[PDB]
RNA sequence: CCGGGCACUCUAACGGGACUGCCCGCGAAAGCGGGAGGAAGGAGGGGACGACGUCUGGUCAGCAUGGCCCUUACGGCCUGGGCGACACACGUGCUACAAUGCCCACUACAAAGCGAUGCCACCCGGCAACGGGGAGCUAAUCGCAAAAAGGUGGGCCCAGUUCGGAUUGGGGUCUGCAACCCGACCCCAUGAAGCCGGAAUCGCUAGUAAUCGCGGAUCAGCCAUGCCGCGGUGAAUACG
């Protein structure tokens, strides 16, 4: 969900970038 | 304990703001600092002559000054004594050029400030405060007023209780912006506590 | 020849023109259906070319900006209408009957403080 | 089948290797590069010399079933046994990461007690 | 190049506009006042000192922008440039 | 955690403290109140006293507990539960 | 609601069908204004049942609406110390958003996987008057016809 | 304790993180404004006053 | 992209525009119903605006202030701990319990704001957080910054699951003097409850609800799912 942090969703969600959501 | 101010409801529509001056981020915080020390600093200097209104623009590097007040004399001193007295002072605290000027408030039972100053200092020396209103009240509205409201909340004449006393006379339209309405508090304290005064001077609807 | 108008709909605006042809439709450089692709609702903003029928007629060269592409479909949509009466005045009768030249005043209420949405109470107790 | 335990043969090898304690979505996704195995083939569908060399590789490159969950209670257990606070934690049952015990702490506490 | 920061936009539109006569009296090009997009800054603040955080209240420093620049220097009226009527609730920018 | 990039963060008092006992030999359990500060691997076989806000709680410092927070051995805080 | 009636909006009629009603149903499958989701979910059911049993599908969904529009139904009153339930009959408004109700919600009960098959087969069921929407309508004023003998406490 | 602080506010701290940002006017810690050093509070009240140059209520 | 133009959009100031203005019928009028025009029609939408007073409402901990009260302390400094506990209980929210869905890769489409010791482009390294380079940006021009949902293609096939992310172990980055208590974030693994929720109860009449994302304040960093705003898409229903 939103709240998952491994997912590109979370880090949406989570407002963030890393291995699942990069720049 | 539920009316908005009236001065910064009409800031740019009938008022006009008390400190004019333009200024970016990385200084407005600043010069604001000391425009409230001029503001601090002048008001126990004048509240002798009867001060009203502190305007102060920043010019470049530079601050023009304009007191109101009812004794403009009183201000300045013996001959601009007292005014070349206070802009050393005055820059002093500032530090730049303090363009320090008077202006005469032309009709005093016009100025709410002065209004609220003088029943201030009535109450302040234990006259009837009820009467002090009325009276008030009433050379204002003498004064050409076309509506003026006074009330007063605290310990009233004393009294444990606190209490709100208020005289109104003329049209008040507090909800009308275009109303050129002029008002005045009044810090009043006595020996048994402090007492508010608040001074309403409807002007115009213009 | 060339024909001109605005598209506002939400925060969306629609520059549309209308030069004569065989009615290509370019929003931004690209086709219609190309810029509206997997749009159910992206073909109501051609409508105006079915109230008078000139769909085979007027070249569309359109930009939009601003809001998603349904606001900017409508904008097209009011957009194409101003050109039309732009084009034909007589087209006002038989548009305004149906509205398309009248801009749509719904817009994104204002948030306001105390509410978590423009009217969204947040739920209390007693 | 695996290390210790099998995938399902309906499902895709990618989320079998996940059924594997010590093999999440990652690892899942890596042993197939490291072994050059379709990841939308079923478990049904592998090939045995795949498997083996799928078995070969993953089950040494990592632990997985026991070896990995006895790190775990070795690193927690000589916690309780330094009696560092995270250990302290650990003992009262409590959210050991600086959780906020005075509420929402079910999922370390589970069931409510009035 | 000339901008212009101010908190009125009278002030900058009576201070502008005396500056884009100056050139329009001795210069060009009277590059118009273009009005650039007034940067705001919102202030929402609770009334009361005390709790009722709902109760609030907005504010703002509409700080308007406008800009008017020469084409030609003329350097005649360059005097004339610094020889300008700048009010106290107008800030001045400088270049080309 | 701390940036191991950075250096691995031990308050100066604290350690000339450790080392001057790894000088002069193992004695002279230490009051102290860094906390925050880590263990070191010296600390081992030392006894200290860390302050816990009101106390300073003796511990002695093991291999054991070498890559840690001093703070994490006294306990700020007491919880015997309920009823 | 006191002052004013609160006229029903006039819906922007379908793009394919041209239809009102049409497009009255999809709001009713929509969620979170996703429209364009929704849309595609009734159009797919459009294939489907233009396909399953190829007809006309507008014609079949508008027999389907017909199959299940209620026209009597119960209305909770407390008269006396009885919560009673007085039947009525339904204005075409109302009668519209009851069947429309009911076909999603019956819809959205069936066991594929999908929803335009859900959508379909209730279609299907709908416009052969059968199903669960059919039976809640058949439910209803048979339910609003047993308490017909109530139909004086009407208001 | 509150003159001490909003004076040893003043003074530069130990280490830069313990510099917080009092009220210049009420010396209060919290909602102080960068843009004005102020509280919310003596901000709501200069700006009823007028004082502060530009400030408005805004309403859109 | 450049010359070029200011058309267009926009920007931002000044204006006009909607006033029952006008036609019909109803009424004594007030007005009411309909119509035309009109972008807007009858309070056009939203906002600021909160009367006399009530609540001995709240606040002496924003501030001010009568009085009472401590003066080697109830004052001031420092170090730490506490405010973060935890059997429990309530409120307010967030995330879900999935297929109108989840995940992945590509393509869109905003608004409103912020930024000189800050935005940081772009490069490199690094799974990544991030680090090293490093331009521009003093602001419509530089950047933050990707909007997201959406569309496209693929997988998943009903599964406590490719749902769920809670907890926990480990390895790291960053700020900070210092992240144990007591930060955030990145990575692996762990993968909890939860299958739409009793009694009961809440918000909402339109660009509303719902859902999607964006910005800002405080702030070194952030415990922000909060708050204040911004825009995307976008409902049903009002008989009474
Ligand atoms: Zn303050």
């Amino acid at each position: 969900g939103k709240g998952d942090r491994r997912t590109r969703r979370g880090k949406i969600w989570r407002g963030t970038y890393g291995k699942y959501r990069p720049r | 304990g539920n009316k908005i101010h009236p001065i910064g409801f009409r800031l740019g529509i009938t008022r006009d703001w008390e400190s004019r001056w333009y200024a970016g981020k990385k200084q407005y915080r600043h010069l604001l600092l000391e425009d409230q020390r001029i503001r601090g600093l002048l008001e126990k200097e004048l509240y002798s002559a009867g001060l009203a209104r502190v305007d102060i623009e920043r010019a470049a590097d530079n601050v023009a000054v304009t007191v109101h007040v009812a004794k403009p004399g009183v201000v300045i001193g013996r001959g601009g004594e007292r005014i070349r007295v206070l802009r050393e002072e005055l820059a002093k605290l500032t530090g730049k050029n303090v363009a320090l000027n008077v202006q005469e408030v032309q009709n005093p039972n016009l100025s709410a400030p002065l209004v609220a100053q003088r029943v201030a200092e009535q109450i302040e020396r234990r006259f009837a405060v009820r009467r002090a209103i009325k009276q008030a009240v009433q050379r204002v509205m003498e004064s050409g007023a076309k509506g003026a409201k006074v009330i007063v909340s605290g310990r009233i004449g004393g009294a444990e209780q606190a209490r709100t006393e208020w005289a109104a006379q003329g049209r008040v339209p507090l909800h009308t912006l275009r109303a050129n309405i002029d008002y005045g508090f009044a810090l009043a304290r006595t020996t048994y506590g402090v007492l508010g005064v608040k001074a309403y001077i409807f002007l115009g609807e213009v | 020849e060339q024909y001109y108008g605005t598209g506002r709909r939400k925060e969306a605006v629609a520059r549309v023109f209308l030069r004569p042809g065989n009615g290509k439709v370019t929003v931004n450089g690209q086709d219609f259906n190309e810029y509206f692709q997997g749009l159910v609702r992206a073909v109501a903003a051609l409508e105006p070319l079915r109230a008078v029928d000139a769909l085979g007629h007027f070249d569309a060269y359109i930009t939009v900006r601003g809001g998603g592409k349904s606001g900017q479909i409508d904008a097209i949509k009011l957009g194409i209408a101003r050109a039309l009466v732009q084009y034909n005045p007589d087209y006002r009768a038989k548009l305004k009957p149906l509205g398309f030249l009248t801009r749509d005043a719904r817009v994104v209420e204002r948030k306001k403080y105390g509410k978590h949405k423009a009217r969204r109470a947040p739920q209390y107790s007693k | 089948r695996i290390a210790g335990v099998e995938i399902p043969r309906n499902k895709r090898v990618d989320v079998a290797l996940t059924y594997i304690y010590g093999i999440g979505k990652a690892r899942a996704k890596e042993a197939l590069e490291k072994t050059g195995i379709n990841p939308a083939t079923r478990v049904k569908d592998l090939t045995e010399a795949e498997v083996v060399r799928l078995r070969e590789y993953v089950e040494n490159t990592w632990k997985l079933e026991g070896e990995l969950r006895a790190e775990v209670a070795a690193n927690i257990k000589r916690l309780m046994d330094i009696g560092c606070y995270r250990g302290l934690r650990h003992r009262r049952g409590l959210p050991v990461r600086g959780q906020r015990t005075r509420t929402n702490a079910r999922t370390r506490k589970g069931p409510r007690k009035t | 190049r000339i901008k212009l920061r101010g908190f009125d936009h009278k002030t900058l539109d009576a201070s502008a506009q005396k500056i884009v006569e100056a050139a329009r009296r001795s210069g060009a090009q009277v590059s118009g006042p273009i009005p650039l997009p007034t940067r705001v800054r919102r202030f929402t603040v609770i009334r009361g000192p005390f709790k009722h955080k709902d109760s609030r209240e907005h504010f703002e420093l509409r700080t308007h922008n406008r800009l008017v620049d020469i084409i030609n220097p003329n350097r005649k009226t360059i005097e004339q440039l610094m020889t300008l009527d700048l009010p106290t609730g107008v800030e001045i920018e400088i270049k080309t | 955690p701390r940036s191991l990039k950075k250096g691995v963060f031990v308050d100066d008092h604290l350690l000339e403290k450790v080392l001057e006992l790894n000088a002069k030999g193992e004695k002279r359990l230490i009051k102290t109140w860094s906390r925050r500060s880590t263990i070191v691997p010296e600390m081992v076989g030392h006894t200290i006293a860390v302050y816990n806000g009101k106390q300073h709680v003796p511990v002695y410092i093991t291999e054991n507990m070498v890559g840690h927070k001093l703070g994490e051995f006294a306990p700020t805080r007491t919880y015997r539960g309920h009823g | 609601a006191r002052r004013r009636r609160a006229e029903v909006r006039q819906l922007q009629p379908d793009l394919v069908y041209g239809d009102v009603l049409v497009t009255a149903f999809i709001n009713k499958i929509m969620r979170d204004g996703k429209k364009n989701l929704a849309a595609r979910i009734f159009y797919d059911a459009c294939k489907i049942i233009q396909e399953k049993t190829g007809q006309e599908p507008l014609k079949v969904f508008k027999q389907a609406v017909e199959n299940v529009k209620p026209r009597m139904e119960v209305r909770s009153r407390r008269v006396g110390g009885a919560n009673y339930q007085v039947p009525m009959e339904v204005s075409p408004r109302r009668q519209q958003s009851l069947a429309l109700r009911w076909l999603v919600q019956a819809a959205n009960q069936r066991p594929e996987r999908r929803a335009a098959v859900r959508i379909a087969h209730e279609l299907m069921d709908a416009a052969e008057g059968k199903g669960g929407a059919v039976k809640k309508k058949e439910d209803v004023e048979r339910m609003a016809e047993a308490n017909r003998a109530y139909a004086h406490y009407r208001w | 304790a509150r003159k001490a602080l909003i004076e040893k506010a003043k003074r530069t701290p130990k280490f830069k993180v313990r510099a917080y940002t009092r009220c210049v006017r009420c010396g209060r810690a919290r909602s102080v404004y960068r843009f004005f050093g102020l509280c919310r509070i003596c901000l709501r009240e200069l700006a009823h006053k007028g004082q502060l140059p530009g400030v408005r209520k805004a309403s859109w």
